[PDB]
């Protein structure tokens, strides 16, 4: 044994599940709402289902240029109207 | 062992195996310089790959004529 | 803080059935809405 | 008797707080509709 | 198709060929065909083979 | 003349020296506190 | 006895039959450089260095010699085209000459230190037994190396005291060996500015002399010492072997994208000007330039020179060979002979058509026709039956500017065909199959196999680092692990310090 | 001795639960950042600016679908930094171009090196040879080889293998179908290397565990050994009378054997890693030459290679369009490969 | 000449013999098609 | 032929993306990276008995009693490598484990193949994501997809006179 | 020739095979 706590003694402990049963659900709680408020979305800029081809186009939005390769992300968002 | 003119003369080139300096010695100003050396790398290689971009440094065919 | 109070058979038994609602739940959700095909 | 913050620990917590962080948010995915 | 290095074939593009679609899962031995110029053409050494190396 | 990307370049530059620098600081000092017991 | 894969191993505590088995291996180094370039001069026609240049011809030596201004032979020619130049004795026959024999005086002297390897300049004066003081070795070393960078520099690359080094222009059509001024600016770490490769060893080279001097005067920290195991020729090996496969995965890299150092005109094109179809917008920027002048378009396209057209051909692009397609590139396409000239298609509308070119990655690639706006407007249909493009509906034409066929128009569905097969290759040429028996199928460059290899190499040569490093930090378990090990050096806990007994 | 370095090597190198070391310092954050990359991206972020594909759970992909895809084609070989001048310190956008996608590649990297340093310092510490490491040299050459080499040599990282399961798997049918690389010998003896290291650790540890000496009681001989007994746990005389009447041949020698075992699936990794660079430049085991001009001539000449080339083309001609949409490829339905009805 | 004492014997035993030999033949006859092409 | 066999199977039935097949392939890699792995181990942890001049495999006598390596030492080095208890003390149960892995995977792959040979395929997620309007979004899949088609209309390309590849 | 390089090498190999089995090194119990 290297002198930590053994996992078996921890997590059949009251004190670790005191703890975890707030901590644990509130951390999935958390994820849930990242990404139900749609917050994900906005972070990662990953498109909605509405947002990823304007209402007439059947064109990828394939980034074509290195340099102003930002520029034309931010272009092909204004698109979407 | 044979010994020759030229062995003679190079003979103290090769009379010092096994001398060190103490402890540590030059070691914190040869990082200083293996840090630089890293950035140097660092910098020539971003030029190349075009992440770093410099005012008359046209990194093409193209540079001059 | 004593250890040994909640029987190890037990937490492995509530953690496991955990892995299977969630897992079941990722299931039921390659159905339903996006990734669904539908 | 036993350190609580110790190597091991942050180790543990660097993998298990995302991971449930995570699975709550694709369990959350699971109800998106068109 | 050519399967054979007398017939064209290097060690890595040789094979020997599966039987004809024609026989489908019928057992095609030596003694079925009318020649043995006709079991080659239809891939008898591919049966032969594979059956005598599965049981073996 | 101090171009977007060589500002960029500093940028990164620093950010890594902060991580680095930030992690032997650390480091060290958890090691200074957290001695071996040796003899 | 030793195992075979060890014999060597025997010359590790003798620095003598170690100097020896170097020489040989110069020997044998400078010995293939001589014969390949006999070879390659035996072998090369330099005819045609507009489109029969070297490169072309699986020359892998004579673009360094040339890289390095050795452009001219004993019998008169030079690479560049020139005729009664007097290259005095360096021409390419001279270097390889030089290189045989060279190439000898080290077998004899690897024969000299082999037989009397026991030299007192060998063994350390106070314990009699062999040993090389490496750290000053490399000092020494080092300054000469940095004499040599600089002087090279300063002098051969400046023309000061020497040719100078290939240079050309943008678009490889008047490349010649020059005198270089090093680059002292922001400008000297692009890859593409020759001043930069000057003042680099110029300036390196100062370096590498102060850093020598450093380390002939300087002895090494004995933290350092021991923990490199500085005592242990090895430990260099090790080195030496990582220093030398981060040098060939730069080589490799310059040769691929291009570099001051890897021109053109020696080693052939770029993929990536293909990619970027690079010659075809300088083709067309040449073309509109003379149209708008005035020029008739059948004038505007006789003006484009042969060889820019030429670098204009997926043919030379490095990136459409095979491993096992041996030899040159004429072994694959041919001799090319000439310039067929520009291919203009039209439809029966007369609405100019252009050809898709073939992307590097195809080995086959179909042929299709759009108009300027990327429309469909013609292709060579796989199924017929439900055809409703091809050029026999279409009426394709086609109308070649410039070069062997210029001012002819083809209307017969065969010949308009056969010219956009050979479209999607990008501009036409005249090839002689019938001299080489040309097989048909492209081979790369002298680039692609250069690139090839020693980037294969340099891979393995991370193996070989990670090896001898091996060897050298774990010399004293290598013949197996203490016999006596105690298994609480290993059992959990009980040291604070992992195999530290001083921490029980 | 006793300043500061010393001191953070004895706190670095103490005997604790998961070892740290020098090599931890390197190793971790960048094996941690790399899998981290890979988990958020695979869980919320698109590529659909950069490939035009979902590849996120987010957006409805599954396990099997869901990917950290390659840069856009016109993002060439960008080290695509965070700061660098194509984001501009946007994260929202660096993520929307395939940022993390060079995040993951370099950090793996770096985090594999952390990886070896730590195996070296681990062996040195524990005293024993270092052979792990050098085992692991494989998996390096094929990380760098794959991963780093090939798209360096192509047009941009684009062509690099996306860090997704299906992303994958279109990665081994594209170099089916413009490499043909199952033809290549690299590759062959990868396979060899591959199918004999799972052949040699099945045969092997079916040999030791059905040539154990009784050593207990029970009927379930697990318990019937002790890390710290002297003796063979099995019998290596009967192993070996046992494979000489079987096989032919049969180790007699232990230490070769193993040593045996970690040469195969090395050596066929490193092999693999060589096709694999020579790839880079496209320069495949594409075709027999004396296979072509025969076909050419006679149409009647037909071999699996021809057939297999076939198969190539149609992937090509099929793929592509979708697979490189930086090329713009329009293929009329008439061009397409196709054989009869299909 | 007085003799040279680095000088060591050099071993292959039977079993490395055979493996070289499968080696070398094996390897031939998977690249051999590639000398061919 | 065996190449081609195998581009044809992944047109016809998705191998790769049969959970069976990718077992196979968790199994034969595996395999291999666990058998350079115990041999590196035990190559690591070989008891000197020899000289640096002569091969340490003249160390190990055929037949001899005493093992030829330190497995405490082995298991000392890869439990610190990951963690004490991801590494194995017990040469019968490390064995096991060697042997059923690769064997257990195999036996996958095998049932993969025997089990798409009566068409039960590769997971099918073509055109599973789909945005708001209902525009097919792809993803990995539906790449690989276009592969299978590229595969699929070429092969054997004069032995369909229907539509469909019904086996 | 080709056929002729590749049979030879096949027979090469299964000569050896022979070799290898019948014609070892007898392992020896020491
Ligand atoms: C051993 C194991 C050890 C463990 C591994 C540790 C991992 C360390 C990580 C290192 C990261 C290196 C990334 C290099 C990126 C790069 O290369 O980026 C590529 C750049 C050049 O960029 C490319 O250049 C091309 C050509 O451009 C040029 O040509 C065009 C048309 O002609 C235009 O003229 C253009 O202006 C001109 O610049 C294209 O433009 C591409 O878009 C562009 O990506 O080179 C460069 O940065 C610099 C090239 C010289 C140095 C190369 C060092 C590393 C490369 C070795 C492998 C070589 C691959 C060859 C294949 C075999
Ligand atoms: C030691 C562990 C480690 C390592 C090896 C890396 C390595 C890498 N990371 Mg980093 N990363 C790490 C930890 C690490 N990371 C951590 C913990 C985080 C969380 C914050 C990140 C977050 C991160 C991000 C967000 C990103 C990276 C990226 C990068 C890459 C480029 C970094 C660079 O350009 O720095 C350059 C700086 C140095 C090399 C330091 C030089 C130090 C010298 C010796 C001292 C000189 C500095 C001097 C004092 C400054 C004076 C300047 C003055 C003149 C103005 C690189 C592959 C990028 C990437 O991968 O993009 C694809 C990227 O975007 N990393
Ligand atoms: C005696 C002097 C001499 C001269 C003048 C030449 C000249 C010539 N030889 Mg060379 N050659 C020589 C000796 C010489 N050789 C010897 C002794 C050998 C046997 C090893 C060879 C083997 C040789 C071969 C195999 C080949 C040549 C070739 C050539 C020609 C092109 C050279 C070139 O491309 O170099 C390139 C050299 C470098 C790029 C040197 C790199 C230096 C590294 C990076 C140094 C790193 C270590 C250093 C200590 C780092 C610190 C530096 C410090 C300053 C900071 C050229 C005509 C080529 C030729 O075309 O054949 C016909 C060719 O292929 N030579
Ligand atoms: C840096 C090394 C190098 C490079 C880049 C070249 C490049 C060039 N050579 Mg030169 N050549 C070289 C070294 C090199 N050569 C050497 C050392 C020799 C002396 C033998 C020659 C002799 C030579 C001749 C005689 C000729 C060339 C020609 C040419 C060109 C044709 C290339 C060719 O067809 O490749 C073919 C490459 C291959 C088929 C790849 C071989 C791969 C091997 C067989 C792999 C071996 C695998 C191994 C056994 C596996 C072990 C496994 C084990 C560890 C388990 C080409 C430009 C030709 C040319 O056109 O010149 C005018 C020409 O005729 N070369
Ligand atoms: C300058 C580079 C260099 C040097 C000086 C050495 C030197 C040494 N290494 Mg080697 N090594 C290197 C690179 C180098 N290595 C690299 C890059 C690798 C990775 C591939 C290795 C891998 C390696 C291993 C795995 C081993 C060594 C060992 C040895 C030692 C004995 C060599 C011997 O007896 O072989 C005798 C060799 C033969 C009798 C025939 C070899 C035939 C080769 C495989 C094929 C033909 C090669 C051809 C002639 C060379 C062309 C030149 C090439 C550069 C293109 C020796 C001290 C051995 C050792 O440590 O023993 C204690 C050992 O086990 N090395
Ligand atoms: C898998 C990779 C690997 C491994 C396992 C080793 C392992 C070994 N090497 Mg190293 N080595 C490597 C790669 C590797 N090397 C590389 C790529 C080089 C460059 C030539 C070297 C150069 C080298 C030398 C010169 C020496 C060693 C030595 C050694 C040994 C001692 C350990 C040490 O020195 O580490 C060295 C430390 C590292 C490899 C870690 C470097 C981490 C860097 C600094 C992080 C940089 C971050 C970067 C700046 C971020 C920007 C990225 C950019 C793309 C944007 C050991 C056997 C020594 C030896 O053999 O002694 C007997 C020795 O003298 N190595
Ligand atoms: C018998 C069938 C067969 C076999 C045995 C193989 C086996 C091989 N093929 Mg494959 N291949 C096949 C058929 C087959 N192939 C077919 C039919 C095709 C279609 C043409 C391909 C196409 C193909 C390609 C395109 C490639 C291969 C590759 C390889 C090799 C993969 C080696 C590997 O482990 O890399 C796995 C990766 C590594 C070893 C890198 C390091 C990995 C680190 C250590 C991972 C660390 C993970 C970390 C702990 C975190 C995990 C997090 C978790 C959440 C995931 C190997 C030789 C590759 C190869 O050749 O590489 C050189 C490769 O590029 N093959
Ligand atoms: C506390 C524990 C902390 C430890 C965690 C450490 C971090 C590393 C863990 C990496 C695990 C990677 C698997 C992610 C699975 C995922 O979230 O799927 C999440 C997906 C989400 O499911 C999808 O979500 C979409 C919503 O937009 C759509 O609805 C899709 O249609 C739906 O299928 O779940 C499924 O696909 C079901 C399968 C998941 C099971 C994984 C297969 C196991 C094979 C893994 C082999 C590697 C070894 C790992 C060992 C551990
Ligand atoms: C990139 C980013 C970075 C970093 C970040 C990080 C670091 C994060 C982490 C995080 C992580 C770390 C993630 C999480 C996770 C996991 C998950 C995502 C979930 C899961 C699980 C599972 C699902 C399981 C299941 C299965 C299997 C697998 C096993 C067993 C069986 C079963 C069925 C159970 C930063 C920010 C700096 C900046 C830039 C960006
Ligand atoms: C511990 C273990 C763990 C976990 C496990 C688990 C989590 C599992 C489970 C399960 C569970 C979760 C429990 C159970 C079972 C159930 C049953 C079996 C019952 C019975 C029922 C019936 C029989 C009845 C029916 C009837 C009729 C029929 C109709 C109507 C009415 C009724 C309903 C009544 C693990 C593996 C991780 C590890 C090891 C150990
Ligand atoms: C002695 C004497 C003499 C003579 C010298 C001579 C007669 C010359 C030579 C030398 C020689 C004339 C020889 C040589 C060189 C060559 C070699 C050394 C090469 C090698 C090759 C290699 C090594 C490669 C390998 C390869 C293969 C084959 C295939 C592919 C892959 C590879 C690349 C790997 C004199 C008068 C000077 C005077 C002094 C002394
Ligand atoms: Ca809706
Ligand atoms: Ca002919
Ligand atoms: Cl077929
Ligand atoms: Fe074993
Ligand atoms: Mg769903």
């Amino acid at each position: 044994t290297t002198g930590e706590r053994p996992f078996s003694d921890i997590i059949t402990s009251v004190r670790y599940w005191v703890i975890h049963s707030i901590t644990i659900p509130a951390l999935f709680i958390a994820g849930w709402l990242f990404v139900s408020t749609g917050l994900a979305y906005d972070v990662f800029g990953t498109p909605r289902p509405d947002s990823y081809y304007a209402q007439e186009q059947r064109s990828i939005p394939l980034v074509t240029d290195r340099f102003e390769a930002k520029q034309q992300v931010e272009t092909f968002l204004e698109q979407l109207k | 062992a044979r010994r020759t003119w030229l062995g003679d003369i190079l003979r103290p080139l090769n009379s010092e195996y096994g001398k060190v300096a103490p402890g540590w010695g030059t070691t914190p100003l040869m990082a200083v310089f293996m840090g630089l050396f890293l950035v140097f790398l660092l910098i020539i290689l971003e030029i190349y790959n075009s992440t770093l971009i410099l005012d008359g440094v046209n990194v093409s065919w193209k540079a001059l004529g | 803080s004593e250890g040994g109070r909640i029987p190890l058979w037990i937490v492995a038994t509530v953690a496991g059935m955990g892995v299977i609602v969630i897992v079941g739940l990722f299931f039921y959700g390659a159905y339903a809405g996006l990734g669904s095909s539908l | 008797s036993y350190p609580i913050f110790t190597v091991r620990w942050v180790a543990v917590h660097t993998l298990a707080v995302p991971t449930i962080f995570f699975l709550g948010a694709i369990a959350a995915m699971q109800f998106i509709q068109r | 198709v050519s399967g054979s290095l007398l017939y064209g074939n290097n060690i890595i593009t040789g094979a020997v060929v599966p039987s004809s679609n024609a026989i489908g899962l019928h057992f095609y031995p030596i003694w079925e065909a009318a020649s043995l110029d006709e079991w080659l053409y239809n891939g008898g050494p591919y049966q032969l083979i594979i059956f005598h190396f599965l049981l073996g | 003349t101090i171009t977007p990307s060589l500002k960029g370049f500093f940028i990164g530059l620093l950010s890594g020296a902060v991580v680095l620098g930030l992690t032997f600081a650390v480091l060290i000092a958890i090691s200074q506190i957290d001695k071996v017991q040796r003899s | 006895g030793l195992p075979w894969y060890r014999v060597h191993t025997v010359l590790i505590n003798d620095p003598g039959r170690l100097i020896a088995a170097h020489l040989m291996h110069t020997a044998l180094v400078a010995g293939w450089a001589g014969s390949m370039a006999l070879y390659e001069l035996a072998t090369f026609d330099p005819s045609d260095p507009v489109l029969n240049p070297m490169w072309r011809q699986g020359m892998f030596v004579l673009p360094f010699m040339a890289r390095l201004g050795v452009t001219g032979s004993w019998s008169g020619w030079s690479i560049t085209g020139e005729t009664g130049i007097d290259p005095g004795f360096w021409s390419f026959e001279g270097v390889a000459l030089a290189h045989i024999v060279l190439s000898g005086l080290l077998f004899l002297a690897a024969c000299w230190h082999w037989v009397y390897w026991d030299l007192e300049l060998f063994r350390d004066p106070r314990t009699g037994e062999p040993a090389l003081d490496l750290p000053k070795m490399f000092g020494i070393h080092l300054f000469l190396a940095g004499l040599l960078c600089f002087g090279f520099g300063a002098f051969h690359l400046t023309g000061l005291f020497g040719p100078g080094m290939w240079v050309s222009d943008p678009y490889g059509l008047t490349g010649s060996v020059q005198p270089v001024a090093p680059e002292w600016g922001p400008d000297g770490f692009n890859p593409y500015n020759p001043g930069g490769v000057v003042a680099h060893h110029i300036a390196a080279g100062i370096v590498g002399i102060i850093a020598g001097l450093f380390h002939i005067l300087v002895r090494p920290p004995q933290r350092l010492y021991k923990a490199l195991r500085m005592g242990n020729i090895e430990t260099v090996l090790s080195s030496s072997i990582a220093a030398v496969f981060f040098a060939a995965f730069v080589v490799a890299g310059t040769m691929w994208y291009g570099s001051a150092t890897t021109p053109i005109e020696l080693f052939g094109p770029t993929r990536y000007q293909w990619d970027s179809s690079y010659f075809q917008q300088e083709i067309n920027r040449r073309v509109q330039a003379s149209l708008a002048s005035g020029a008739t378009l059948e004038e505007a396209w006789s003006a484009i020179p042969e060889k820019l057209a030429f670098y204009d051909y997926i043919g030379n692009n490095p990136a459409k060979g095979g491993l096992f397609r041996t030899g040159p590139m004429n072994k694959g396409d041919g001799i090319a002979q000439a310039w067929k000239g520009h291919a203009v298609f039209r439809n029966k509308e007369g609405e100019e058509l252009f050809v898709r070119r073939m992307p590097a990655f195809f080995e086959s690639f179909p042929v299709i026709l759009t108009d300027k706006n990327g429309v469909v407007k013609a292709d060579i249909p796989f199924r017929r039956a439900e055809s409703k493009y091809s050029f026999e509906q279409q009426g394709v034409t086609v109308s070649f500017y410039g070069g062997e066929l210029n001012g002819q128009t083809f209307t017969d569905p065969p010949t308009v065909k056969s010219y956009a097969r050979k479209a999607i290759f990008g501009e036409i040429f005249e090839f002689d199959t019938e001299t080489l028996n040309s097989d048909g199928i492209f081979r790369t460059s002298p680039r692609g196999w250069f690139t090839f290899a020693h980037a294969v190499f340099a891979l393995l040569f991370f193996f070989g680092h990670i090896w001898h490093g091996a060897r050298t930090l774990f010399r004293d378990v290598f013949s197996g692990i203490d016999p006596e090990l105690s298994p609480e050096q290993v059992e959990w806990g009980f040291y604070q310090k992992v195999g530290d007994v001083t921490t029980r | 001795e006793r300043g500061w370095f010393d001191i953070l090597d004895d706190w670095l190198k103490r005997d604790r639960f998961v070892f740290v070391g020098w090599s931890g310092i390197l190793l971790f954050p960048c094996a941690y950042l790399a899998l981290g990359g890979w988990l958020t991206g695979t869980t919320f972020v698109t590529s659909w600016y950069t490939h035009g594909l979902a590849s996120s759970y987010l957006e409805g992909c599954n396990f099997l679908t869901v990917a950290v895809s390659t840069p856009a084609n016109s993002m060439g070989h960008s080290l695509l930094l965070l700061w660098g001048p194509e984001a501009q310190g946007d994260f929202t956008r660096w993520c929307q171009l395939g940022g993390l996608w060079t995040f993951i590649a370099l950090h793996g990297a770096f985090g594999l090196i952390g990886f070896m340093l730590r195996q070296f310092e681990i062996a040195r510490l524990v005293g024993v040879r270092p052979y792990n490491a050098i085992a692991f040299s494989a998996p390096i050459a094929v990380f760098v080889s794959v991963f780093l080499i090939y798209p360096l040599g192509q047009s941009s990282w684009f062509f690099a293998p996306s860090f997704g399961v299906a992303a994958i798997f279109r990665f081994l049918l594209f170099f089916q179908g413009f490499h043909n690389w199952t033809l290549n010998p690299f590759h062959m003896m990868g396979v060899a290397g591959v199918l004999g290291g799972a052949l040699l650790c099945a045969i092997h540890g079916a040999t030791v565990e059905n040539t154990l000496f009784q050593d207990g009681e029970g009927a379930s001989t697990f318990r019937a050994f002790n890390p710290t007994q002297a003796e063979e746990t099995y019998s290596m005389v009967t192993a070996n009378r046992f494979w000489s009447q079987i096989f032919g041949i049969a180790f007699s020698n232990k230490r070769w054997l193993h040593f045996f075992m970690l040469f195969v699936p090395v050596t066929g990794l490193w092999m693999s890693a060589i096709g694999v660079v020579g790839l880079a430049l496209n320069l495949r085991s594409y075709d027999f030459i004396s296979q072509e001009i025969r076909a050419a001539e006679d149409p009647e000449f037909e071999t699996f290679y021809t057939k297999n080339l076939l198969l190539n083309e149609g992937i090509r001609a099929w793929m592509a369009p979708q697979d490189q949409p930086h090329e713009n490829f329009v293929f009329p339905e008439e061009v397409l490969p196709r054989g009869n009805a299909l | 000449m007085e003799p040279n004492p680095n000088r060591q014997p050099v071993e292959l035993n039977r079993t490395s013999l055979y493996l070289g030999l499968l080696l070398i033949l094996v390897l031939a006859l998977l690249f051999s098609s590639y000398f061919f092409n | 032929g065996t190449f081609n066999f195998m581009i044809v199977f992944q047109a016809e039935h998705n191998i790769l993306m049969h959970p069976f097949h990718q077992l196979g392939v968790a199994g034969v890699f595996g395999g291999a990276l666990f058998c350079a792995m115990h041999g590196s181990l035990v190559t690591s942890s070989l008891i000197r008995e020899t000289t640096e001049t002569e091969s340490a495999n003249y160390g190990y006598k055929f037949g001899q009693e005493e093992e030829t390596y330190n497995i405490v030492a082995a298991h000392g080095y890869f439990g610190r490598l990951i963690f004490q208890y991801a590494s194995f003390n017990n040469s019968r149960s490390l064995h096991f484990f060697l042997a059923a892995w690769p064997v257990v995977g195999v036996w996958f792959a095998a049932l993969g193949i025997s089990t798409m040979a009566f068409n039960l395929n590769g997971f099918n997620f073509n055109h599973s994501v789909i945005d708001a309007k209902g525009n097919v979004i792809n993803t990995w899949a539906d790449i690989i997809n276009r592969a299978n088609l590229g595969m699929e209309v070429m092969h054997e390309r004069n032995a369909h006179n229907f539509p469909l590849d019904l086996a | 020739m080709e056929t002729i390089t590749y049979v030879f090498i096949f027979a090469c190999i299964i000569a050896l095979f022979f070799f290898a089995i019948f014609f070892r090194e007898p392992p020896r119990i020491t």
